[PDB]
């Protein structure tokens, strides 16, 4: 008792190098992250300063 | 190459550094955020020994969890200190760091400095402290009933909420017969001497706690009796065998008689160490070494029986139990040193293996617990469940404060915080209220793990708290309502939830304080 | 040079000519390399011209013989009593060095010791190793110390006597513990009481040895160092203690002759031999703390202070304590080479300046082959200034 | 997901993936024993990795000697196993009715 | 390169000389961000996933593994500045990096080396010069809220900084409990006698002063008691064990029957010895070395309290604070074995108490000396490591303080009032000379400018009108008061220190200036570099 | 002359036994059956010690081999010499044991104990006269740690006047290993030192360093045999606690660096508790290790009082 199989389903039938992601945490926190490191990104350059 | 430092030394800082500390400790409090409460559920854990863990507790997830990221480092530590000063409260800790840490990162990205934000902090904390002192309520230890409804409050939210009665019978009988006096000098070792055998199979409904201890353990010869009603006990340290010298004792024989009158010489040095030993006229001798088979021959003709190498944790709780002292020297053996106390000793077959009782004791100040149910993971839950239990017993009996649970005293102390706050002009007032509003986390997480509308119970909740005489107003975890703690029973310590707070606030300082991460570079 | 591994071989030679150098001078292990180096690039010309090796040689032995005249002209007497002219040769040995703005400190220290180790009227030269340099992390270099005592890196024993007035000191050869023939020996036990009476003779054993040595008045006790066997048991130790006698044991076989000529003491081996004569005074004896960066033991006063001296190096760095020794050592041999001759030279290039102008006419008058080769001498000895 | 920020190589089965797991699992034991139930079942021949030999309808030795490394199959077998060192009967059928109470859950 | 045939890589020049720099300001840059009350702590993973918080630069600079000597040298710096001062670690490195720095910006506009090593060593001897006549106050003058208020500068920037209204008191207490005077009559502060303990668990304001000495360590056995009221302490430096005959001895038996009595008497040698310790009515007994349970069984009959495996500086502290002689034999002069009860220590209760999840042993209130011990409570074993570097700092400091009775204020005030003096000092002294102790001066600058910008506020503004100030006060006769105005980092305005409690051992900012100006000294003297290629 | 039985658990010990029970085998003639397929009678002369010959002059080995994990003992059965072995003598578990000390000295792999005692017993019934045992094992790891002191203690109460002699992997000090070897070794040198009579501490360091000098993992198990002869083919512990040795070409005292290396790591470790829920929830009390502790700190005292 040491893995955790993939769960029957979706997850099996999934693709070698395929991602999933669902849910509030797996999607769209990480969506909204990623969007306020880009707004990070270019916040920096914003107005006459 | 000519570098300054070595390769494999890389520096972070500044804002990169700080957030990523705050996103890893939100990381470890997401982790477990949905362990809270009385309707969680279970989680299954993988050790690296084959082993497996179901549990609902913290402390033990993030004990079993491996991190690489020191900000989550810390936080696990912090779990472990927790679990350890208090024994309860492995994750309300966590999920109030994290929400602390969360809400700091606010004020962090409007260029205020994290010392303004740790000063305000330590304020909020030490009127957190002041706040919880206020509506704490003091408690009757000597009310069986009432220290038996605040263990249900404080095991309802673990896989034993089943057989929550036994349980908190078991815990209360453990702890008040732990509790020991000497030399003015109080002191429930619930670690040492209230001990957990978990035996697999049977049925969870006959765990008990004994009046006396419980080894694995048989005669040494089956010629020894196996039932007695008033056993006298005598403990040793020492072994019954012949063991050679310190010295090089070397032996030099040139006569014929010598060798035989060495070999008897041996044999009369065991007759006398059992003769010290029979002229206290015991029962039962308990040995932490061995015991020679000639030496059980002379026990058994004084009608002794004899137990041969207990472990030295088990002779210390034997003595606490039936009333002996462990002797090292059978020469040296007094009746005040011979165990009287103890009301039968047993030894019966559980399974295909024979255990010792030594139960029936009278003013026993040791015990064992002993568990049965289905397979070991099912016990390892409910001895550490037991433990949750016995360490809330012993925190009421150290400090007979209460506060009201349900996230009550979070929502009185988050009102009062906001009302404290105030008076406050400077700029510390918004971090203040941000910690305010930071302990709404509890019934918060509360709301959710039960299934309720987060956003209208606690608008609800934060209504009700600004009333006056509305500081004891929760919520049920089983139902997604509001009611009030003095009509539902859910009371935790004060010593617990003091310990949560705190915990929670110096983490977030430290983490907080933290800044510039080094890293590579080898001991 | 004996630092960066040179591998040519004329290279390895002239870092051998700078440890010659350093060995009958210790000043000038610089400057003589440069002139090595000159003169030989002085013989590429000459071998390009077309002159043999031989004659080259020879004549450079020319110039060197004229050389060392011009030079011993140049020169003027010195009185070791010119206390002023030897501070001005520790000043100039030192200006090159990284401590030069403690010259003011390390100059008068650099002639005080060199003139405590020595008569200064009959001596011819000096050993240096009658002067102990002791490196000391902590401070800075104006911090260095001219002790005329004894100074020991080696920790006290005692807890609580560290300091000692009147003290009279004893050097201990033999071991302060249980007796151990030079043979094969056992103590063979066969009763129970034998096993008493072993502990109680050993116990009495080392108790009429630490009274035998607290008999003489003796409150320091230096115990020299010894492998094969304990120089100081813990009875001994206790006993000790408990008599007042400050212990020093693990001192090395090597200073053993440093101590005794510097406390006068006289090392003893056999405990029947060790009596009041075999002492030495010394007006304190002290285990001082240098601001938490180590301890040192300080025996200052002394009834019989033979020709002997310690400097203590202070400083902040390994690099600077190490280079501020080097340095320090230059200086002493700076006066040990006043001592041997009695002459002295200037500076700043003007011997080697003299040097040039001399050989150049010395070359001009040596008409022939020969002249080339002096010639290249005098402008190769232009090259210090 | 959260674990596998701070462990990258972390395994992980979530609400409805451990459910699914630890059913599929149950029902899998409980296919494989089926078989052992009563005097009319079948026996189950078993190869050691030396090539011993074991003959078996008993489903405590049936589980301790197949060959899988399921966490939830672990569980079910100490449960197993606490039920054979108490009682000495009652293995298989305690296998049956697991699975059978977690597929009428499913 | 073909020449020189040395088997390695040589550096020459500028080029060196800029290698040096680069290094020195490597390494300051590295503590710059964990200087002042707005400086923030740093982790340090150890390559195992070992965790360390830190502001200590001495600790940072240790922990570091760094491999250029010039910046080794930087390191050996701060670890020598905390061996002799125990505060000012991360300024003495900045400076001396800043010295360095503007140093070699002379050199390479061709001012010798020589020269700007004169001229810093000038600067520096004036500038101490300086402090001792015009920047000390006297803590008689201040009284005992200067001991105060120098812990709480020391505690700010540390982790138990806004709770230095707590820890100063704490550490006052705990320098002044273990005050003595010894021959001389010079009063001596022994910190590292102050027992320092950390345990994870109650909040920090929980961590506790004893009046007395707290051991890490517990009784040998659970059926020994855990609480004695009049303890009178015998302290052990032997080891209470069955007795074993020496090396050198061998017990040889030809007669059988003497065998039973020497085994029994190597016990009954050390029974022997146990039961002269306890007659004398010791009921707490320390020892260095082991303990068998033979004994632990005697101790635990009589009632006494018996613990082994101390260590040998906890037993000379607990010695000389409750008045027991540590005894490595129990010998006399004369060639027998007792025990005299004058050699026992007394306390007013020795207890196990419990801590979190451990156990330790308290002395309290013990007699012949005061002693002190703190033992501290956070969140985990980083907090209470790093509670515990910053108490040590303060505790030297304080130590520092009630030794030298003068102190300077803070905030930059003396680096400020000596870049304006030096800069107006330097006119007189030399040409070349003059521009080293100007850039000295200059250099001297950045504490105050690392300060404001840690705090996050305009440097160059705010460091000007410190400047402005200190002109003012030494320019003006009539408000020489200026003297004691620094930097108030909370407000980025600058502030009269000496009123707002910024105090800082005089001790502090000399031994800086000395160590960082031998370290520039020697880092600027290199002019070249051979590095040997390893075999 | 009298016979001793050899146990070896683990994997350490099941591979250094089969090597040990090679070399001897070909320094005696025996083949791979067990048949004498030799001339010399110094062979036959005290082969009775080591061999228990049956009928058809086929010269059994008296060893026993023990692991939880059936896997290793399959491959010594398929191995060289896999063969003279009673088929009886392999007793195995099913359960791996990780290495977790408590999980081989408990409940988890205890009634295993009851399975090679039975095999002890019908092992020393042939004896005439049973010198005694030498147990290989290692130290920390596996289940050696746990299983190999859980026999020690089982076999110095079934049979408590008989040399046990012990040949122990004790752990290298570059490398750890393993997370929880400063625990196991702790836990099982405080059980050797009481239940043990002769200890010969087989460091994997020194010994793979000894390998490399000869070149100028099974080599190690092929560098570790020819020792293990040298000791076991022909006026030591005086003391009778400081029986541990370091074989070579030792009673050295250079076994108080192992130990001090050892208890610095248990002490690093169990300051924190890094690793101790294992042990508490699987069958030890917290008092256990600072018992261990404690005796560790008594062998370095031990062994200091020399030098
Ligand atoms: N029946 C209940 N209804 C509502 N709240 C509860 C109930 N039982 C316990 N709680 C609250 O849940 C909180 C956490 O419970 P628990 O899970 O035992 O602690 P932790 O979250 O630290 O593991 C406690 O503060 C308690 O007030
Ligand atoms: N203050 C000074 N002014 C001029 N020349 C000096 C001064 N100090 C030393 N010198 C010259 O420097 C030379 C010594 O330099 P140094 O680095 O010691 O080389 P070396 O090691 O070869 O003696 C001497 O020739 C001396 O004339
Ligand atoms: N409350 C304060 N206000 C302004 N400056 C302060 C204050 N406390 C300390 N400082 C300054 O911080 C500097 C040292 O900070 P820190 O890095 O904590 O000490 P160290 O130099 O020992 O590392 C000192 O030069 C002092 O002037
Ligand atoms: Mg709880
Ligand atoms: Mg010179
Ligand atoms: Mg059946
Ligand atoms: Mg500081």
């Amino acid at each position: 008792a040491l893995h955790v199989p993939k769960a029957p389903g979706f997850a099996q039938m999934l693709k070698e190098g395929a991602k999933h992601f669902s849910g509030l945490e797996e999607a769209v926190y990480r969506n909204i992250q990623a969007c306020k490191e880009l707004a990070q990104t270019t916040r920096t350059a914003y107005g006459p300063n | 190459p000519v570098l300054v430092l070595s390769q494999n030394t890389k520096r972070e800082s500044g804002r990169k550094v700080q957030s990523g500390n705050i996103n890893a400790a939100k990381t470890i409090a997401d982790i477990i955020r949905t362990c809270l409460g009385p309707k969680s559920m279970m989680k299954m854990l993988l050790d690296p020994m084959g082993g497996i863990v179901m549990t609902n507790d913290g402390n033990a997830i993030l004990r079993e969890i491996q991190v690489q990221h020191p900000a989550a480092k810390s936080m696990i530590e912090i779990s472990r200190t927790q679990d350890e000063e208090v024994g309860d409260g492995t994750t309300s800790v966590i999920i109030l760091a994290g929400e602390m840490l969360s809400v700091a990162e606010h004020f962090l990205e409007q260029q205020m400095h994290p010392t303004v934000v740790i000063s305000a902090y330590r304020k909020a904390l030490d009127d957190m402290i002041s706040t919880l002192k206020k509506i704490s309520i003091p408690v009757d230890i000597s009310d069986s009933d009432m220290m038996l409804n605040i263990i249900n409050s404080s095991i309802t939210t673990k896989a034993i909420s089943r057989w929550s009665s036994l349980a908190c019978n078991i815990a209360l009988d453990a702890v008040k017969m732990v509790q020991f006096e000497e030399n003015g000098r109080k002191e429930i070792d619930i670690k040492k001497y209230a001990r957990v055998e978990k035996i697999p199979g049977g049925i969870i409904e006959d765990s008990c706690v004994l009046r006396g201890v419980m080894i694995n353990k048989d005669v040494t010869h089956p010629r020894m009796r196996r039932y007695i009603k008033n056993p006298r006990i005598v403990l040793l340290d020492s072994s019954l065998e012949y063991k050679k010298g310190e010295s090089q004792t070397d032996i030099e024989i040139t006569r014929e008689e010598d060798f035989t009158r060495i070999l008897q010489m041996e044999e009369e040095y065991i007759q006398q160490l059992c003769e010290d030993i029979i002229q206290l006229k015991p029962d039962v001798v308990i040995t932490e070494k061995g015991i020679s088979d000639l030496a059980q021959h002379y026990l058994m003709r004084a009608n002794i029986t004899a137990i041969r190498r207990v472990r030295k944790t088990d002779n210390n709780r034997i003595a606490r139990a039936c009333g002996a002292r462990i002797v090292s020297r059978p020469e040296e053996l007094r009746e005040d040193d011979v165990g009287t106390g103890a009301g039968l000793l047993e030894i019966k077959k559980i399974g295909d293996e024979y255990f010792t009782f030594i139960t029936d004791c009278k003013d026993p100040k040791a015990c064992t617990i002993l568990l049965r149910g289905a397979s070991k993971e099912i016990l390892s839950e409910v001895e550490r469940n037991l433990q949750d239990a016995m360490q809330v017993c012993r925190n009421v009996l150290l400090d007979p404060q209460l506060v009201p649970g349900g996230g009550a005293s979070e929502m009185a102390v988050a009102h009062a915080l906001t009302e404290k706050s105030k008076a406050m002009t400077g700029v510390e007032q918004w971090p203040y209220r941000a910690v305010a509003q930071a302990l709404e986390v509890i019934p918060r997480t509360l709301i959710q793990n039960c299934g309720a509308s987060t956003i209208r119970l606690l608008t609800s909740l934060r209504a009700k708290h600004t009333q006056e005489n509305c500081e004891t107003w929760g919520v049920n975890g089983e139902t997604g309502t509001l009611v009030d703690m003095k009509e539902l029973g859910i009371w935790e310590p004060l010593a617990v939830k003091l310990q949560t707070y705190k915990t929670a606030v110096e983490t977030a300082v430290l983490l907080l304080r933290i800044d510039d991460i080094v890293s590579g570079h080898k001991k | 040079l004996k630092q960066m591994q040179v591998l040519h071989p004329a290279a390895r030679m002239l870092v051998e000519l700078s440890k010659a150098q350093d060995i009958e001078a210790g000043d000038g292990t610089t400057s003589v390399v440069i002139i090595a180096g000159s003169l030989l690039d002085s013989c590429t010309k000459l071998l390009q011209k077309g002159i043999h090796p031989t004659i080259i040689s020879e004549s450079f032995q020319k110039a060197l013989e004229k050389g060392i005249e011009i030079l011993t002209d140049m020169s003027r007497p010195v009185e070791l009593s010119d206390r002023e002219t030897l501070l001005n040769s520790a000043t100039t040995s030192l200006n090159s060095k990284v401590v030069s703005q403690y010259s003011s400190l390390l100059s008068p220290m650099s002639v005080n010791a060199v003139m405590k180790v020595i008569d200064p009227a009959t001596a011819t030269s000096v050993d240096l190793r009658d002067i102990k340099i002791v490196k000391k992390l902590g401070g800075t270099i104006d911090d260095c110390e001219l002790v005329e005592g004894l100074v020991l890196t080696q920790k006290v024993s005692n807890s609580g006597i560290t300091r000692v007035e009147k003290a009279k000191i004893g050097l201990i050869q033999f071991c302060l513990s249980a007796p151990k023939t030079d043979m094969d020996n056992q103590i063979v036990v066969s009763d129970y009481a034998q096993m008493d009476r072993v502990l109680r003779e050993e116990r009495a054993y080392i108790l009429n040895l630490v009274k035998q040595i607290k008999k003489t008045g003796c409150n320091v006790l230096l115990i020299q160092k010894s492998i094969l066997r304990d120089a100081l048991s813990d009875l001994a130790l206790h006993f000790l203690n408990k008599m007042k006698i400050m212990v020093i044991k693990d001192i090395e076989r090597e200073d053993i002759e440093f101590i005794c000529k510097t406390i006068g003491t006289k090392p003893v081996a056999h405990i029947d031999q060790f009596t009041a004569d075999m002492l030495g005074s010394a007006e304190l004896a002290e285990e001082v703390n240098l601001n938490g960066s180590g301890k040192l033991l300080k025996i200052t006063g002394c009834a019989s202070p033979g020709k002997t001296v310690t400097i203590v190096v202070r400083g902040s760095n390994k690099l600077v304590i190490e280079e501020a020794e080097r340095s320090i050592h230059d200086a002493l041999c700076v006066i040990r080479c006043l001592v041997k001759k009695r002459a002295l030279i200037a500076g700043g290039g003007a011997p080697e300046i003299e040097l040039a102008l001399r050989l150049t006419e010395y070359s001009r008058t040596l008409s022939g082959m020969e002249s080339y080769c002096v010639r290249a001498f005098a402008d190769a000895m232009e090259v210090i200034p | 997901a959260a674990v596998k920020t701070l462990n990258p190589k972390a395994e992980v089965a979530r609400a409805q993936a451990a459910l699914a797991v630890n059913i599929s699992a149950a029902r899998g034991l409980q296919d494989v024993l089926r078989t052992n139930l009563g005097p009319k079942g079948t026996m189950k021949m078993l190869v050691s990795g030396a090539g011993d030999i074991k003959l078996t309808k008993d489903g405590n030795v049936l589980l301790h000697e197949m060959q899988i490394q399921h966490p939830t199959a672990s569980l079910i077998a100490k449960v197993a196993t606490a039920q054979d060192d108490i009682t000495g009967d009652g293995t298989t059928s305690n296998v049956l009715i697991i699975g059978e109470l977690l597929k009428q859950a499913d | 390169e073909g020449p020189l045939s040395v088997f390695g890589d040589r550096s020459t020049g500028e080029t060196i000389r800029s290698q040096n720099v680069m290094a020195a300001a490597s390494i300051a840059n590295i503590v710059k961000s964990s200087l002042g009350p707005v400086g923030l702590d740093k982790m340090l993973v150890d390559d195992i996933g070992d965790v360390t918080i830190t502001n200590d630069g001495a600790t940072i600079l240790k922990l570091l593994e760094v491999e250029h000597p010039a910046a080794k040298v930087l390191c050996e710096l701060a670890d020598l500045q905390d061996k002799e001062v125990g505060d000012g670690t991360t300024s003495v490195v900045i400076i001396a990096a800043e010295l360095l720095k503007n140093a070699d910006e002379l050199v390479k506009q061709k001012i010798h080396p020589t020269s700007v090593i004169s001229g810093y060593r000038l600067a520096c001897k004036e500038a101490v010069r300086y402090i001792n006549e015009n920047l000390i106050v006297n803590t008689d003058e201040l009284g005992r809220d200067c001991l105060i208020n120098a812990a709480k500068t020391s505690m700010s920037s540390k982790i138990i900084g806004i709770n230095g209204d707590f820890f100063a008191n704490m550490v006052v207490d705990a320098v002044l409990a273990i005050k003595y005077t010894d021959i001389r009559g010079q009063p001596r502060y022994p910190v590292n006698s102050v027992n320092i303990l950390k345990a994870h668990g109650r909040s920090q304001m929980e961590s506790m002063l004893i009046s007395g000495y707290a051991l890490n360590c517990v009784v040998g056995s659970q059926g020994m008691p855990k609480r004695i009221v009049n303890a009178k302490i015998a302290c052990l430096d032997f080891s209470l064990q069955k007795t074993k005959m020496k090396l050198g001895v061998q017990v040889v038996i030809t007669d059988p029957e003497k065998l039973d009595q020497i085994r029994q008497r190597e016990s009954d040698i050390t029974k022997e010895r146990i039961q002269k310790i306890l007659a004398t009515g010791a009921n707490v007994i320390l020892t260095t070395g082991g303990i068998d349970d033979m004994c632990l069984k005697y101790f635990v009959e009589a009632g006494a309290m018996a613990v082994r495996r101390v260590l040998k500086r906890d037993l000379k502290r607990i010695a000389k604070a409750s008045g027991a002689t540590i005894l490595s034999t129990l010998a006399n002069l004369e060639g027998e074995e007792t025990f005299e009860a004058a050699m026992l220590g007394q306390a007013e209760e020795v207890v196990q108490e419990r801590i979190c999840d451990d156990e330790l042993i308290l002395i309290k209130n013990t007699k012949a000396r005061t002693s002190a011990s703190i033992i501290l409570r956070g969140a985990n074993d980083f907090m209470c490591d790093e509670m515990e570097r910053s108490l040590h700092d303060a505790l030297c400091v304080v130590k520092r303080v009630l030794e030298s009775k003068s102190v300077v204020p803070g905030g930059g005030a003396v680096e400020a009032a000596l870049s304006i003096y030096l800069e107006n000092y330097a006119t007189s002294m030399g040409s070349r000379e003059q521009l080293a102790i100007a850039e000295f001066a200059r250099s001297l600058l950045v504490i105050p400018n690392t300060l404001a910008v840690n705090a996050a506020q305009d440097s160059t503004d705010l460091v000007a009108k410190l400047r402005a100030f200190h002109n003012e006060a030494q320019v003006n006769p009539e408000r020489k008061n200026l003297k004691w105005i620094g930097l108030d980092l909370s407000n980025g305005k600058p502030r009269d220190n000496k009123q707002a409690g910024v105090f800082e051992p005089t001790i502090v900012k000399v031994k800086s200036l000395k160590f960082a100006t031998e370290a520039a000294i020697t880092i600027l003297r290199i002019d070249d570099l051979i590095k040997l290629h390893p075999e | 002359m009298r016979e001793i039985v050899h146990i070896q658990a683990g994997q350490c010990g099941n591979q250094i036994g089969a090597k040990f029970w090679e070399v001897i085998s070909d320094e005696h003639g025996i083949d791979p059956t067990g048949s004498y397929h030799g001339d010399s009678d110094l062979q036959l002369e005290r082969i009775n010690v080591y061999y228990n010959e049956a009928a058809g002059n086929k010269y059994v080995p008296r060893a026993i081999l023990v692991d939880l994990e059936p896997g290793t003992m399959d491959s010594v059965r398929s191995g060289p010499f896999g063969q003279i072995f009673r088929p009886d003598n392999f007793v195995f578990g099913q359960s791996g044991a990780g290495n977790n000390w408590a999980k081989g000295h408990y409940t988890e792999g205890a009634e295993l104990v009851d399975s090679v005692l039975d095999v002890v017993r019908k092992e020393s019934e042939s004896c005439d006269c049973l010198q005694g045992f030498q147990l290989t094992h290692s130290l920390g790891g596996g289940t050696g740690s746990g299983m190999g002191t859980l026999l020690i203690s089982k076999i110095r109460e079934e049979y408590p006047d008989r040399i046990m002699n012990t040949f122990s992997v004790v752990p290298s000090p570059k490398v750890s290993d393993t997370v929880v070897e400063p625990y196991n070794a702790t836990l099982s040198v405080h059980q050797l030192v009481e239940n043990t009579d002769e200890t010969y501490s087989i460091d994997n360091e020194a010994l793979y360093d000894i390998c490399f000098r000869t070149l100028k993992y099974g080599d190690l198990n092929h560098l570790v045999s020819a020792t293990m002869s040298g000791v076991t083919t022909c006026n030591m512990v005086p003391f009778p606690r400081l029986h541990f040795f370091m074989p070579g070409f030792g009673n050295s005292t250079a076994i108080q660096e192992l130990f001090k290396r050892i208890s610095e790591q248990f002490t690093a470790m169990f300051r924190r508790k890094a690793f101790l829920h294992w042990y508490t929830g699987e069958g030890m009390d917290e008092m256990e290790f600072t018992e261990a502790e404690s005796n560790m700190n008594d062998l370095v005292s031990e062994y200091q009082q020399y030098q």
